[PDB]
């Protein structure tokens, strides 16, 4: 029962600059045998895993000299020495000779920039649907950064938690930052049966949250 | 030299059996250990098991999820390498990557087979345009919305102006909703142009064979 910790979950970095990602555990993972088998693996967006070094040190064939691993016993260290654009992607610690064998919750390696306040948007359900019997209200909030944003939902004044959808993007290819989409469906009833629906953003780039709201009518 | 090439993947039933094959070429399939891992749509990399070597006798492990429903088997003389899946369920969509494990670990992955655990049968999507209202939403830029909802199996299109407006468009990753998925995108134009002018998203639903065309209006 060898409990691993992976840290950490993001990694926020300027092209150029040094990374270290770093793989603990609570117990030592050391083999009878002698050997660690503390592997880093790289898998990019869409593609499949790429073993980047093995036995804790060992650089494996054709990974370049910038990324480096360290540690031994329960605390280990792969650190990219000259971040690149190439290396933008989710990294995973792993061993297999201990259970629990498993990958590290991993740990994203993204482009850090300057913080940035959501755009936030709500649309009332369209008539095409509501004749249809169903209302979704959808509240967009788009192009923030950090990525850690908060929704809320209130109809009337109270909060409201099921059902809700929401769905972000990854961070964009050109001005680096994030999306989110929240959707409330409900049925035409109940959407006609209250008038004020509110979409509550909370992020760092403000203490006030960000308030979008429409009354049906 | 060096090749692993998984198969198998498509669409199952939740309470299903599919069963997955890697195959393999170009090194002693005998002396290596092989991995089974997948990666759920959104979620992270997986370890589901492994089965061990010929010197260390075959015997295979598994996660304490697939436990009690998968299980790792080879072909030893063919070199092929298998994982039955049975107990299917929805939360077992991912695409599925085999490896060999060995004096460099797993340096060699295969490209990977997807899965998808679904009750649904084909399900043409249903498209709403979302306009705003006593406010559009940016510095004299607007921010219009077409929802793509209850359609089944993924993917759909979405395109504003036919592919004019593709500066200021983000579409979100589907999400499922009772077997169903739904979609949304957005798009800001400056004020000026709507709505004067025409803004509309095409949404297209290929295994279905439907093209609409949302004109986004006041």
């Amino acid at each position: 029962d060898v409990l691993m910790t992976q840290t950490p979950l993001s990694l926020p970095v300027s092209l150029g600059d040094q990374a270290s990602i770093s793989c603990r555990f609570s117990q030592s993972i050391v083999h009878s045998n002698g050997n660690t088998y503390l592997e880093w693996y790289l898998q990019k967006s869409g593609q499949s895993p790429k073993l980047l070094i093995y036995k804790v040190s060992n650089r494996f064939s054709g990974v370049p000299d910038r990324f480096s691993g360290s540690g031994s016993g329960t605390d280990f260290t792969l650190k990219i020495s000259r971040v690149e654009a190439e290396d933008l992607g989710v990294y995973y610690c792993f061993q297999g000779s201990h259970v629990p064998r498993t990958f590290g919750g991993g740990t994203k390696l993204e482009i850090k920039r300057a913080d940035a306040a959501p755009t936030v948007s709500i649309f009332p359900p369209s008539s095409e649907q509501l004749t249809s019997g169903g209302a979704s209200v959808v509240c967009f909030l788009n192009n923030f950064y950090p990525k850690d944003i908060n929704v809320k939902w209130k109809i009337d004044g109270s909060e409201r938690q099921n059902g809700v959808l929401n769905s972000w993007t990854d961070q964009d290819s050109k001005d680096s930052t994030y999306s989110m989409s929240s959707t409330l469906t409900l049925t035409k009833d109940e959407y006609e049966r209250h008038n004020s629906y509110t979409c509550e953003a909370t992020h760092k780039t403000s203490t006030s949250p960000i308030v979008k709201s429409f009354n049906r009518n | 030299e060096v090749k692993l090439v998984e198969s198998g993947g498509g669409l199952g039933q939740p309470g299903g059996s599919l069963r997955l094959s890697c195959a393999t070429s170009g090194f002693t399939f005998t002396d290596y250990y092989f991995n089974w891992a997948r990666q759920p749509p959104g979620k992270a990399l997986e370890w589901l098991g492994f089965i061990r070597n010929k010197a260390k006798g075959y015997t295979t492990e598994y996660s304490a999820s697939v436990k009690g429903r998968f299980t790792i088997s080879r072909d030893n003389s063919q070199g092929i390498l298998y994982l039955q899946m049975n107990t299917l369920r929805a939360e077992d969509s991912a695409t599925y990557y085999c490896a060999r494990w060995g004096s460099y670990a797993m340096d060699y992955w295969g490209q990977g087979t997807s899965v998808t655990v679904s009750s649904a049968k084909t399900t043409p999507p249903s498209v709403y345009p979302l306009a705003p209202g006593s406010a559009a939403q940016t510095n004299s830029m607007v921010t219009l919305g077409c929802l793509v909802k209850g359609y089944f199996p993924e993917p759909v299109t979405v395109t504003w102006n036919s592919g004019s407006l593709s500066s200021g468009v983000h579409t979100f990753p589907a999400v499922l909703q009772s077997d169903l998925y739904t979609l949304s995108s957005s798009v800001t134009v400056p004020s000026s142009p709507r709505p004067s002018e025409t803004v509309t998203c095409n949404v297209a639903h290929p295994a279905s064979s439907t093209k609409v065309d949302k004109k986004i209006v006041p």
